[PDB]
């Protein structure tokens, strides 16, 4: 098709200016055109948002159908994802919309799922997941190619925090094989990485450098890598150039505790710990804060409250740290395993 | 903490 075709041959002969050529093409289709919807998908799977932004606004006012329908189920992600609108708030938009576009129904049922994940809310993702077939979509093939990617990587996220993390690999890889788009690469390999972090060091470091190379270049995919690299290093004691000491942000100050605790200077630790308590995190951020004041005073109540933010967190997969240093204080190892399945 | 994304 013409959207596909265009991106095709910019990525196979001038892959190096692949945004500044695309972002000129696609500000100069006309908002009513089928070719102006590919584009609007293609700039946020490639979490191009300057330019997503720019085509919501002008597929808002338009006279085609669909190009409305579209603007405005994305003016609502794109809302959530900037941290504009609640959860709820999209979640009441796309109920009072009626929506007549089988595309932009199973976009409907992913907007929320990508706020549950950033925010450490896992227990109402992996319900909506399976109100998505996408056999219900055949006038656009761009858009069923990147939902479907978009819906793999979402399961590859939904079974690591079930600790299903066999099958978290399987559709992390699938996604890979299934695209070309940067940010899907980028958030598999994060992915993958992340499932190894206990089982394997070094491929959980192999699956999180590779996509440290995809994403060199853009900041914001790079830091994720920085974050868990920094994590994966400081869990098994190795040496952590990855942290950021200059960051405010609770999951990077949590990083410099870990190496403090690493290099046995706990009073330093439990300060800037107890800073971090007053401050604004979900829970899922709390499950990793109880951990951390269990490793500096080895109270058993700190690592059980660990257990509980973890579990109002549903995180089945780091629910396993204060899990494994309670059987390592001689807790019973059959209550253990209860609570981690 | 670690992070996720998708």
């Amino acid at each position: 098709s013409e959207f596909n075709s265009i991106v095709n041959i910019v990525k196979t002969h001038y892959p190096d200016q692949e945004y500044e050529l695309m972002e000129n093409y696609c500000l100069l289709l006309d908002p009513n055109t089928k070719a102006a919807r590919s584009a609007l998908e293609y700039a946020d799977a490639n979490s191009f948002n300057t330019l997503t932004d720019k085509l919501v606004e002008k597929m808002s006012i338009a006279s085609n159908l669909k190009s409305k329908e579209y603007g405005k189920i994305y003016e609502i992600h794109r809302k959530l994802s900037r941290g504009e609108i609640d959860v709820l708030e999209a979640s009441k938009n796309i109920g009072k919309y009626r929506i007549k576009t089988d595309e932009m129904n199973i976009f409907s049922k992913m907007i929320p799922m990508y706020d549950y994940l950033s925010k450490g809310n896992f227990s109402p993702m992996k319900s909506l997941l399976k109100q998505i077939d996408l056999n219900d979509i055949k006038e656009n093939n761009y858009l069923k190619k990147s939902f479907e990617t978009r819906i793999y990587v979402l399961l590859s996220n939904i079974y690591l925090n079930e600790n299903e993390l066999e099958l978290s690999r399987k559709y992390a890889e699938k996604a890979i094989k299934s695209t070309d788009t940067k940010r899907f690469l980028v958030f598999s390999y994060l992915t993958i990485g992340t499932s190894y972090i206990f089982s394997d060091y070094a491929l959980s470091k192999q699956n999180y450098l590779s996509g440290y190379e995809i994403a060199k270049g853009n900041s914001v995919f790079e830091e994720f890598f920085k974050r868990n690299l920094s994590f994966l290093n400081n869990f098994w004691n190795k040496e952590n150039p990855w942290i950021n000491y200059d960051s405010n942000a609770v999951t990077d100050v949590q990083e410099v505790i870990f190496e403090l605790i690493n290099q046995k200077k706990l009073e330093r630790a439990l300060t800037l710990l107890k800073s971090l308590e007053r401050k604004k995190q979900n829970e899922n951020d709390l499950g990793f804060h109880y951990y951390l004041e269990g490793l500096i005073t080895n109270d058993k109540e700190a690592f059980y409250k660990s257990v509980e933010y973890f579990k109002l967190s549903q995180d089945k997969l780091f629910i396993k740290m204060p899990l494994i240093k309670l059987e390592s204080l001689g807790e019973n190892p059959r209550l253990l395993k209860i609570i981690s399945m | 903490g670690i992070v996720r994304g998708a």
